[PDB]
RNA sequence: GUGGGAGAGGGUGGUGGAAUUCCCGGAGUAGCGGUGAAAUGCGCAGAUACCGGGAGGAACGCCGAUGGCGAAGGCAGCCACCUGGUCCACCCGUGACGCUGAGGCGCGAAAGCGUGGGGAGCAAACCGGAUUAGAUACCCGGGUAGUCCACGCCCUAAACGAUGCGCGCUAGGUCUCUGGGUCUCCUGGGGGCCGAAGCUAACGCGUUAAGCGCGCCGCCUGGGGAGUACGGCCGCAAGGC
RNA sequence: CGCGGGGUGGAGCAGCCUGGUAGCUCGUCGGGCUCAUAACCCGAAGGUCGUCGGUUCAAAUCCGGCCCCCGCAACCA
RNA sequence: GUAAAAAUGUUCAAAA
């Protein structure tokens, strides 16, 4: 319900879909959407493009707030992770900054069997 | 490239207290390098790493940041 | 009805003319494998003789396939003259003749 | 083909407007190698378009076309299992060839009886951009974008 | 004996951060999840995504390796204590005290068993969804023993280098870990590749032998029946010999 | 039997929260097209909104008679 | 480090 100038913007995509979060200085979403949000459904959201409208109608949303630089912070290496970080640069947001905070377990609980492939 | 052994001169590489001689081998987001980046030898890298950890308990050296910029 | 069997586990080609369940029988070869049975069974093509007979032992039975297309016709009865199954799909003697 | 890049046979222009362009097109008019009654019909089709279209029958020949070419098809492609049909742009010749072709097609589908009046009328249609080899192309391009998602699958 | 070396060797205690799940609080809204594609599933009773706080368990990312250690099984964050084996240098001590080893004794992955405790994630069994002719499976959503700790059993395995241990002798070349030193190299212990002579059925082995010899244990004698039956022994049982 | 919530494409079925908007999956038809089948993909028939009536340029909307199926306190000699 | 999905059927000799 406020009107913040430069706020912070959260990529997470998964091999299945792909969800971008606008927050605020401290974290807190403003907005956000992905894949389901714009019209697609399914496999059709781990898809490259379908990131893309979900990065711009993320920001196109942001806008009515008043959104300009805002940080970027990623998660994930979704087969259509890039067209997000893309899609953000190239809409009326400036893309204040870009990094990659993927968790990573230093190695601790056992995985699924999907994951734990790798042994 | 610029080997990290080099830009140093005599260190006790069992001081896990000097910030910037150790804080000189964490890549970019703490991950203790490999001898094809620090230069150091078996009997090193190995009582390197030891101390290298030591100094991360302590605050002083991290455990991970992501570097910025993708 | 069924077999009649002592100590053979396998019923030996009757030889004709005995066999009175179709017309004209007329002999023939001895051409196509057994189910490895030391051999080659023994037919009868027979009436019409553009029709024959091969030999089931382990059944006690004997096989039409047909003169032309070399396609499973049946199972008959020597004794009698009636059939016993359906066609089966799936097997060819032709390429034993 | 396997080998080399096939062939790309070259058109004799026409005999009464020169152009390797106005020559394909009578190509598809023609049925049964009959490359007589093929060119002909074209032109009865010109007389036509003169009759009302007080416009050069020959830029009421290529607007038309223009307006049915296919910018982006959709063509299929089997992956790593079902098939899933692929948004892909249209080779310049391959959008001629085709923006031809349904316009004959879509001429023989009109309820008129003088093959002329027909490819006739047709082409004024097509030229207007609202015909029926027009819908074609207007629609192979919808069947595009609706599968811009398999972006992606570009070979 | 003396002086030093390296190491994930073992046991006890303690400690760190990453991450997962659950709870609490804030912000926010129409889907998330998942696959080959889906569906079941979860979500307007506000989930997914993000921020902050807390609990709890398990495993230790980068270093890290053709790496090291141990008799084998097997061993990995960090810290201290208790403790084993082993390598080099010094030629100082004893003076054949050595090798092997039926039986016996101890150890012995995972799974499994008992008593008590702990339980985040994973997951036989089990329930769903799909696939299929069926699908008592593969794939997906759930999910209990168990995995984790203590004490006591169990005693098997492709427990594999499929190579018993010890001593001597028979070209080197190369790279690697760890020592000693009169540091383009010499010298000792260990881990790899290519390879003399030689052995071999060939494949390949070759100073780490499957080479050349001696000492001692173990085992083999056609496939199947069968590692079964009976007897005996051990085990809570499953079972093991 | 009394309040008072809605009928819509054959069916599932949103607007009425502040009056011009004929919403969509499945299903039906062709296609795209695949191994069959299937998600998907594009076009498309498929709603006088029960209707006598007030309200308006336009009424399913402001709203009256209750026509009917669901909900239906309670009552029942 | 990752091609979804597709079961199953037949049986002899020639050279010196
Ligand atoms: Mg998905
Ligand atoms: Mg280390
Ligand atoms: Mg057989
Ligand atoms: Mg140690
Ligand atoms: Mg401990
Ligand atoms: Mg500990
Ligand atoms: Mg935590
Ligand atoms: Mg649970
Ligand atoms: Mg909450
Ligand atoms: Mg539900
Ligand atoms: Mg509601
Ligand atoms: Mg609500
Ligand atoms: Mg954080
Ligand atoms: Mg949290
Ligand atoms: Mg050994
Ligand atoms: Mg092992
Ligand atoms: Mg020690
Ligand atoms: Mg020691
Ligand atoms: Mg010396
Ligand atoms: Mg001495
Ligand atoms: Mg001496
Ligand atoms: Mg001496
Ligand atoms: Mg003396
Ligand atoms: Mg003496
Ligand atoms: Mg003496
Ligand atoms: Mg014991
Ligand atoms: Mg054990
Ligand atoms: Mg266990
Ligand atoms: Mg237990
Ligand atoms: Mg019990
Ligand atoms: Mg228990
Ligand atoms: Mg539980
Ligand atoms: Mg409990
Ligand atoms: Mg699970
Ligand atoms: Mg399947
Ligand atoms: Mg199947
Ligand atoms: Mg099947
Ligand atoms: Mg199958
Ligand atoms: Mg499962
Ligand atoms: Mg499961
Ligand atoms: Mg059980
Ligand atoms: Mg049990
Ligand atoms: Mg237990
Ligand atoms: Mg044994
Ligand atoms: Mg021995
Ligand atoms: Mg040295
Ligand atoms: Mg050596
Ligand atoms: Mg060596
Ligand atoms: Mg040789
Ligand atoms: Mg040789
Ligand atoms: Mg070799
Ligand atoms: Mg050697
Ligand atoms: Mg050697
Ligand atoms: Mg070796
Ligand atoms: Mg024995
Ligand atoms: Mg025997
Ligand atoms: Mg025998
Ligand atoms: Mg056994
Ligand atoms: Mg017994
Ligand atoms: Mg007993
Ligand atoms: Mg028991
Ligand atoms: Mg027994
Ligand atoms: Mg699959
Ligand atoms: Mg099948
Ligand atoms: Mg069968
Ligand atoms: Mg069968
Ligand atoms: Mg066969
Ligand atoms: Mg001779």
């Amino acid at each position: 319900k406020r009107q913040v100038a430069s706020g912070r913007a959260y990529i997470h995509a998964s091999y299945n879909n792909t969800i971008v979060t606008i927050t605020d200085p401290d974290g807190n979403p403003i907005t956000w959407s992905s894949g389901g949000v714009i019209g697609y459904k399914g496999s059709r959201k781990g898809t490259p493009y379908a990131a893309q409208l979900a990065a711009l109608d993320a920001a196109k949303k942001a806008m009515a707030y008043g959104m300009q630089s805002v940080d970027v912070i990623v998660r994930g290496t979704g087969a259509g992770r890039e067209q997000a970080i893309r899609a953000l640069q190239a809409s009326g947001l400036q893309v204040k900054s870009i990094v990659d905070d993927t968790p990573v377990p230093h190695n601790g609980c056992r995985p699924k069997k999907k994951f734990r492939k790798a042994s | 490239k610029a080997k990290v052994k080099a830009t140093l001169g005599e260190f006790d590489l069992r001081d896990y207290r000097n910030v910037e001689v150790l804080k000189r081998f964490l890549s970019e987001t703490g991950k203790i390098l490999p001898r094809r980046r620090t230069g150091l030898s078996a009997k090193e890298q190995r009582i390197l790493a030891k101390t290298i950890k030591r100094a991360r308990i302590l605050g002083l050296l991290p455990f991970t940041e992501k570097l910025v910029r993708k | 009805k069924g077999f009649k069997d002592y100590g053979h586990d396998y019923h030996p080609a009757p030889k004709t003319e005995n066999i009175k369940g179709l017309g004209d029988l007329k002999p023939g070869i001895p051409k196509t494998p057994k189910q490895n049975g030391g051999g080659k069974r023994k037919r009868w093509t027979g009436d019409k003789g553009r029709k024959i007979y091969e030999w089931d032992s382990q059944a006690g039975e004997l096989e039409g396939y047909r003169a032309s297309d070399g396609q499973h016709l049946g199972s008959f009865d020597p004794k009698t003259g009636n059939q016993l199954k359906g066609p089966d799909p799936k097997r060819n003697i032709k390429k034993y003749l | 083909a396997r080998r080399r890049r096939a062939e790309v046979r070259q058109l004799q222009p026409d005999l009464v407007y020169g152009d390797v362009l106005v020559t394909a097109f009578i190509n598809k008019i023609m049925r049964d190698g009959k490359k007589n009654l093929a060119a002909r019909i074209f032109y009865d089709a010109c007389k036509i378009i003169q009759e009302k279209t007080g416009q050069e029958p020959l830029k009421v020949f290529k607007q038309a076309v223009e307006n049915v070419k296919p910018r982006m098809e959709v063509r299929s492609r089997r992956v790593g299992g079902a098939n899933y049909q692929v948004p892909m742009e249209v080779s310049p010749r391959r959008q001629q060839s085709l923006a031809l072709r349904w316009l004959v097609q879509a001429a023989n589908q009109r309820p008129e009886r003088r093959a002329a009046v027909r490819i006739a009328h047709e082409l004024m249609d097509a030229a207007e951009g609202k015909g029926g080899a027009v819908k074609k192309k207007e629609d192979v391009e919808r069947m595009a974008e609706a599968n811009r998602a398999y972006a992606h699958y570009r070979w």
